[PDB]
């Protein structure tokens, strides 16, 4: 959908138009959840290899957590950029086409007669 | 008593080529365990 | 040229009973032809005579389904001035299931088809009226 | 005491070292990237 | 209340299951079916248009 | 099979779809498809048994006919417009022939009858590829032309695929045929949502791949190609049940699991487009997939079947099969609903 | 000679019809050979010297040859096929006549459309440089070596890997 | 018209001679050979346009591509050789 | 052009019909596939020569190469089928139905 | 690093080590013939290794701390009880035949991997190619059912063909009265309850199926008791032996590699012994199975994987 738009660089993870958005914080619940998933992957690897769960492969578990958080930070930056671009284009179109986005004539409940329905 | 666990009667119904053999054209027989047919 | 099947919806129900029944019968016949072609190519028979007999069985069956459905619907709309009532199509679907059960000799199939086809035809009419679209085009 | 002394009888110190180094470097690069992105954001927006 | 709802569902779906999975590994029949499909699609297109 | 042969064949298997996706010329796309076919056949036939030979023959014939039809479509477009790319002016018959061919290449109904037979005759590591990596080029060719397709035939194909996949998996007792019919169903979902939003086709593709790879790996752990063989998993390797069950429920599409999100958001888009009747039919008929996945969850994880004796020696022996990707993909596929807004 | 290319295309049609009808893997080879001969002839009619002679030297001399080779060495002719051969020859006759009636109806329904029998000898060549050199087909098939090297590497790789593929299939 | 005349004449002469004649009174080796011949005949097809390619300006490119073709063909030959595909000792 | 293209398309359709209708052999299907290949080759070359587009002549060459490869692997599979069963028949591939 | 494609590409190949005497030999015979002695002597005089006969505890001895385990953990079968009370309604007969076939197969594999990684040939006693004689005997005597026999033959079909046969098969021939005398002399209150009918069925199975079936792909050497006990004759016959007529010449580095992978993975060896054919003689119930498995994992050195049981002296469990 949003692929063929002006100022579209091909196969780029993060352009510089995205360096103006506020970056995510490492305490973000989604990064924390990815860390949890990393830890659970380590524990499941041990549980499947018949090793002591939570008493084996500390380097492996650390690597899992680190990799998950690492991927999450960048993927999150990218998705935030995409949503920002979506809003940008939407509002630009709304402003360039005032003839299809008119302000509603909002009345007050003292005028519009709504029907009454007993019980 | 104790928990009932499947028996041969209950496990051999998952052993045919196809389940629900309400057909009469299903004369088939289970395939081999190594995919090497008999000859 | 595809208007054979559009002449069905140019007049309220309760009129042109004959051609409406003809249309539903043609629909049944087509559906049966396709079903029979599939069941003859897959799961074939021994003699081409038995094959064409399968074909005739399925085709005449589906044609009867459609004919009875359309006739019962338009006759209900005649006896009762309600051209915009899905109950007529429900009754027609039950009559179609009844004919299916008469053909296949199974009260099970009879009642099952009754209920199913009744709901199906009633929902078809509800869509026709409200404005439902089947196979619509993209608008997002 | 086993009779088929396995591959896992002792740790792979190469794997251990590489894993720990990769983790530490991941975290260092992540902190630096985050701080640089914050600095750029605030430079651009005031 | 058993014969109607659940037993009927099971019967219907088991029967349609048997129908659709009564297949024998015959390429001739599979390809005749593919040909019926091609014909039906061509006809849909040339008719509706 | 020696390293040089292995490298050449697998490099071709990898290059096919890459050319298909990186080329603008339909001729080069066709080239990629031919590469895929050529390089897949030998791996299917490696064992050199009658069943594998038959599967290879069926695959070859089907895919070759499909490729020929695609090339006819390309040639017709070329005579019509002078260009080697489909535009908004090609006779819709060309595109519908192309769609039929791509559907037979994928395994959609009613062009599906070859997929279970082939997968059965084929080993596990080959079904994995055939059902994950061999769906990416024919789907890419469609993603490139989604604005100019026929929603009617697309929806008919998708719903037929859902129905036949359900009504096959209900009966099959063999892991590989079950996987085949599940593939049919999910590809039907993809096609259904395609002409409205292809990002969701790709979403469901990646979800189905993450869900299928680890399942085939689980199976390959014991080469349990049957229900009564995978039931012994409680004595052979019971540390895999907690994950087989969850991955099967996700495949089925149960709310709290990743596998749900595809169906949910696809239904959302179809509702925005007023395809509510089709969405309803599909959502009601996916419950049969869920049914014959629950029937396996039972025989695997919620009840112990009659075991065997030599399984004792199987216990005596150790094992080092299930690499880290198993756990990684299973977790990513079972516990990633809180992140749906990002995957969208 | 206005009917030349039309006759050639009709012979190609009849050959592919004798393929569709399946007499045997050897008479089918003969039909393929005839159809390919005619295809080359029509390509030359349209000016494809290199293309047609390449068809000759590769499709026939290289492909149908191994087709008949593998056929003889890995196929047996069964006696039943003769009566059915005569039957499908009659089938072929009927198909020829049906195609003639088809073409008649299509001319009646679209004069300047499907086929302009009135303009048969015409609409073969649309344009040509009269004073132009360097406009044959080799000039294009040799582009591969300067522009479109991608196609050449693709084809060379297909042929390369075919060796390994066939040795692994036959083994 | 002239080619047609000549070939027609030859065919007529052959049939006339053969009429007067009457009126006066499994191993995979051969398959592998055929396949190798296919894979070399297609190379001939890719190699024949050199008399037109060597008239171009991109000589540094035609040199390259022709060398690639010949080299990888020789390598495939060498592999079919090492794997005992040119032996005939059943 | 119109007439010859109509006839070429009819021929392709006939060969596809032959493929989709087996007659107890497999060579008689591979030959129909090759007839399809030939028809497409001819149509492509003819369109190239009609449009005078010398930047599209490599396309017949490529498709001929790849059709040759496909035919080679198909012939190998047929050879294996014969080596095992004794005939290039299609009722013998009745396995995988279980 | 483990053996695989990478090791075989780097140089851990096979044909670089197949020196003469890189063979595999069997020393079969009837029960009380001089197999152990003759095989030890052949091993010594040829430099090769000896793999004694494999019984109910072969796996218990080859895995773990090497000590045996309760019969419920290894076999749930008893040769003593087989000799005392055959025909029992329990199933000991076939439940023993199957376990012994499985152990002989594990042994054949443990020998093949040794022979392929190291050119040191191996000498075994009765193998998977002759275990079936003790089954045909029981079937012809009435201790076993045709269903058990068919199950055995099916597992044999699934397992055996994926393995290379022996080079040399030495059959020590001895008659049933001498066998009974040797039994009485050796002394065993259970073996001394066996029947000459059973022994003769064994002998007949041997001579009528094993010898013919095996003389077509491996060199046979039939000897009696007195040619035996003078082994140097046997050893020189072997040394002179010609080694044609077998598949071992159709084998290249890569077939050896794809066979070494199988032989090294001790679970793809038994996947087919572990098929779910539901015989009342081996079909163990869920409660018994669960109890036995949880107790087996309760035992020491078996709870976790080898290098992860501290109760047996394993350290660094937090970095491996
Ligand atoms: C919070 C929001 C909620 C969102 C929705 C949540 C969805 C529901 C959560 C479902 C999670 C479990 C679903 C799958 C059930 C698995 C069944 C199972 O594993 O139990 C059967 C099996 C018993 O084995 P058995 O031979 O009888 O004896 C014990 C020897 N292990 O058990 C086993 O053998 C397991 C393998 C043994 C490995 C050693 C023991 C380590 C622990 C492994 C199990 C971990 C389970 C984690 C449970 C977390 C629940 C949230
Ligand atoms: N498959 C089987 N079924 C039943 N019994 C078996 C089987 N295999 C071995 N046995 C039993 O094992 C015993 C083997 O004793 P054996 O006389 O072979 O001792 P040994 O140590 O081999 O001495 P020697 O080598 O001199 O014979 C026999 O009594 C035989 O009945």
């Amino acid at each position: 959908m949003m692929n063929g738009r002006p100022g579209h660089e091909p196969l780029k993870f993060l352009p510089d138009e995205a360096r103006s958005l506020p970056p995510p914080k490492l305490n973000d619940p989604r990064l924390v959840y990815m860390g949890l998933l990393g830890y659970c992957t380590g524990l499941m690897d041990n549980m499947l290899r018949m090793r002591p769960v939570m008493r084996a492969g500390l380097h492996r578990q650390l690597l899992f957590v680190t990799s998950f958080v690492f991927a999450g930070y960048f993927y999150l930056k990218r998705q935030n950029y995409l949503y920002a671009v979506k809003d940008h284009d939407m509002f630009g179109y709304i402003k360039l086409h005032p003839e299809d986005f008119p302000e509603k004539e909002k009345k007050t409940y003292a005028e519009i007669l709504e029907p009454f329905h007993p019980v | 008593a104790r928990q009932w666990q499947p028996d041969i009667e209950w496990a051999e119904q998952f052993s045919g080529a196809v389940m629900y053999p309400s057909k009469e054209t299903a004369h088939w027989k289970p395939p081999p365990w190594n995919d090497v047919d008999i000859l | 040229v595809k208007r054979f099947f559009e002449s069905y919806h140019e007049v309220p129900d309760g009129t042109q009973c004959h051609r409406k029944t003809y249309i539903t019968t043609a629909l049944g016949g087509i559906c049966g032809i396709i079903g029979s072609a599939y069941s003859v190519s897959l799961n074939p028979a021994d003699s081409t005579l038995e094959a064409v007999a399968r074909v005739g069985r399925y085709t005449f069956t589906a044609a009867a389904i459609g004919a009875m459905f359309g006739l019962t619907t338009c006759v209900s709309a005649q006896v009762r001035e309600k051209p915009d009532d899905p109950l007529n199509y429900f009754i027609g679907g039950c009559a179609g299931g009844l004919t299916l059960g008469a053909r296949t000799h199974s009260y099970g199939t009879a009642a099952m088809g009754c209920v199913y086809m009744g709901t199906a035809a009633a929902l078809f009419k509800i869509g026709k009226l409200e404005g439902w679209e089947l196979f619509p085009t993209p608008k997002v | 005491f086993y009779v088929r002394e396995p591959v896992n009888a002792k740790p792979n110190w190469l794997a251990v070292g590489l894993s720990v180094g990769a983790s530490v470097f991941m975290w260092i690069y992540l902190i630096q990237t985050h701080n640089e992105d914050v600095l750029e954001y605030k430079r651009r927006n005031g | 209340l058993e014969k109607t709802i659940p037993k009927s569902t099971s019967t219907l779906h088991t029967n349609m299951t048997t129908l659709t999975t009564n297949q024998k590994g015959l390429i001739k029949l599979y390809f005749m079916s593919f040909l019926i499909n091609i014909i039906l699609i061509i006809i849909l297109y040339s008719i509706n248009l | 099979m020696n390293p040089i042969t292995l490298a050449i064949i697998y490099f071709t298997i990898f290059l096919g779809p890459v050319i298909t996706m990186s080329s603008t010329n339909l001729m080069l796309m066709w080239v990629g498809l031919e590469f895929s076919l050529l390089a897949i056949i030998p791996m299917l036939i490696n064992k050199k048994n009658p069943r594998s030979t038959e599967a290879a023959t069926k695959y070859f014939v089907t895919q070759a006919t499909a490729s020929m039809i695609i090339l006819l479509a390309i040639v017709l477009n070329y005579k019509q417009l002078g260009t080697w790319m489909f535009q908004q002016q090609t006779n819709g018959l060309i595109l519908n022939m192309t769609l039929m061919a791509l559907s037979m290449k994928l395994g959609l109904a009613p062009f599906h009858f070859w997929l279970p037979e082939v997968t059965q005759g084929i080993p596990l590591h080959m079904g994995l590829i055939l059902l994950t990596w061999q769906k990416i080029a024919p789907l890419s060719i469609l993603i490139q032309i989604y604005p100019l397709l026929n929603s009617t035939i697309i929806l008919m194909l998708a719903i037929t695929s859902i129905f036949m996949g359900a009504w096959g998996g209900l009966n099959q007792t063999q892991m590989r045929k079950i996987m085949a019919y599940s593939s049919i169903a999910h590809m039907g979902w993809m096609l259904a949502i395609l002409p409205y939003n292809p990002s969701l086709t790709l979403l469901n593709l990646m979800i189905y791949i993450i869900l299928t790879a680890p399942m085939f790996m689980a199976l390959m752990l014991n080469n349990s190609m049957t229900i009564n063989s995978i039931s012994l998993l409680w004595n052979k390797t019971p540390a895999m049940l907690t994950m087989i069950s969850l991955m099967l429920l996700s495949l089925g599409g149960l709310p709290p699991l990743t596998g749900f999100l595809p169906k949910w958001i696809i239904i959302t888009e179809l509702m925005k487009n007023n395809c509510l009747i089709m969405a309803t039919l599909m959502a009601m008929m996916a419950l049969l997939n869920l049914f014959f996945y629950t029937r396996l969850i039972y025989s695997t994880s919620l009840t112990m079947f009659p075991t065997n004796n030599n399984s004792k020696m199987m216990t005596h022996q150790t094992k080092t099969k299930p690499n880290l990707m198993f756990s990684t993909l299973a977790i990513m596929s079972t516990m990633t609903l809180p992140l749906a807004p990002q995957l969208i | 000679m206005n009917n030349y290319i039309f006759v050639l295309s009709s012979l190609f049609l009849v050959g592919c019809l004798g393929l569709a009808l399946k007499p045997s893997p050897i008479y089918g080879g003969l039909g393929l050979i005839v159809s390919g001969f005619v295809g080359c002839l029509m390509v030359l009619g349209f000016g494809g010297s290199f293309l047609g002679l390449m068809v000759f030297l590769i499709y026939l001399g290289g492909m149908l040859v191994v087709f008949g080779y593998t056929t003889a060495m890995a196929t047996e002719e069964y006696p039943e096929t003769w009566g059915s051969n005569w039957l499908i020859l009659g089938f072929l006759v009927l198909g020829v006549i049906m195609e003639v009636f088809l073409i008649c109806v299509l001319n009646y329904y679209d004069e300047v459309g499907v086929i302009n029998l009135d303009g048969l000898g015409d609409w073969l060549m649309y344009e040509v440089d009269d004073v132009g050199v360097m406009l044959e087909g080799g000039i294009g098939v040799a582009a591969m070596y300067s522009c479109a090297t991608w196609m050449m590497v693709v084809a060379g790789w297909s042929l390369f890997a075919g060796i390994f593929i066939i040795i692994e299939i036959t083994r | 018209m002239n080619l047609y005349t000549v070939i027609f004449i030859n065919i007529l002469l052959s049939l006339t001679l053969i009429l007067v004649a009457f009126w006066l009174p499994f191993s995979m080796k051969f398959f592998l050979v055929a396949i190798t011949f296919l894979l070399f005949d297609l190379e001939i097809a890719l190699l024949l346009p050199l008399p037109w390619a060597i008239q171009t300006i991109k000589t540094s490119t035609m040199m390259i591509m022709a060398f690639i073709l010949v080299t990888i063909l020789s390598l495939g030959l060498a592999y079919e050789w090492t794997q005992k595909g040119l032996e005939w000792t059943e | 052009m119109p007439s010859t293209f109509f006839n070429l398309t009819m021929a392709f359709s006939l060969s596809l019909l032959g493929t989709l209708m087996f007659r107890s052999h497999l060579m008689s299907t591979l030959l129909c596939l090759e007839g399809m290949v030939l028809s497409l080759f001819i149509m492509t070359s003819v369109t190239s020569l009609n449009s005078n587009s010398m930047s599209s002549m490599p396309i017949p060459i490529t498709i001929l190469v790849f059709a040759a490869c496909e035919a080679a692997v198909g012939l190998a599979l047929l050879v294996k089928v014969s080596n095992t069963y004794g005939t290039d028949y299609v009722q013998n591939l009745n396995l995988l139905q279980c | 690093l483990r053996y695989g494609l990478l090791a075989a590409i780097l140089g851990d190949k096979t044909t670089k080590k197949l020196h003469e005497y890189s063979r595999v030999i069997t020393v079969d015979g009837n029960i009380c013939s001089g197999k152990n002695k003759l095989a030890k002597e052949i091993a010594q005089q040829l430099g090769m290794k000896h793999y004694p006969e494999a019984g109910i505890q072969y796996s218990s001895t080859t895995t773990g701390d090497g000590r045996p385990l309760d019969i419920e953990f290894s076999g749930s079968c008893s040769l003593e009880k087989f000799y005392d009370d055959p025909k029992s309604n329990d199933g000991n007969s076939y439940r023993l035949q199957s376990w012994l076939y499985a152990s002989r197969l594990l042994q054949y594999a443990d020998a093949l991997e040794h022979l392929l990684s190291t050119g040191q040939g191996v000498v075994l006693e009765r193998s998977i190619y002759s275990d079936f004689v003790f089954l045909e005997a029981m079937y012809n005597q009435g201790y076993i059912r045709k269903q058990c026999v068919d199950h055995y033959n099916e597992i044999k079909r699934l397992t055996l063909p994926e393995y290379l046969p022996p080079h040399a098969v030495i059959y020590i021939d001895v008659p049933v009265p001498e066998v009974q005398s040797r039994i009485q002399k050796k002394g065993d209150p259970h073996e001394m309850k066996v029947t000459s009918a059973y022994l003769q069925d064994i002998e007949n199975a041997y001579k009528k199926t094993f010898l013919p079936k095996m003389s077509e792909m491996c060199e046979v050497l039939v000897y009696d008791s007195w040619e035996a006990e003078d082994p140097t004759k046997v050893v020189e016959d072997i040394e002179y032996l010609k080694y044609n007529k077998g598949p071992w010449l159709k084998q290249d580095d890569w077939t050896f590699h794809y066979l070494r992978m199988l032989v090294q993975d001790k679970t793809e060896v038994l996947n087919y012994t572990t098929i779910p054919v539901y015989l009342p003689e081996i079909t163990i119930g869920a409660h018994q199975g669960s109890r036995i498995y949880n107790s087996f994992r309760e035992l020491p050195g078996r709870k976790y994987a080898p290098g992860y049981n501290a109760e047996v002296g394993d350290k660094w469990i937090w970095l491996k």
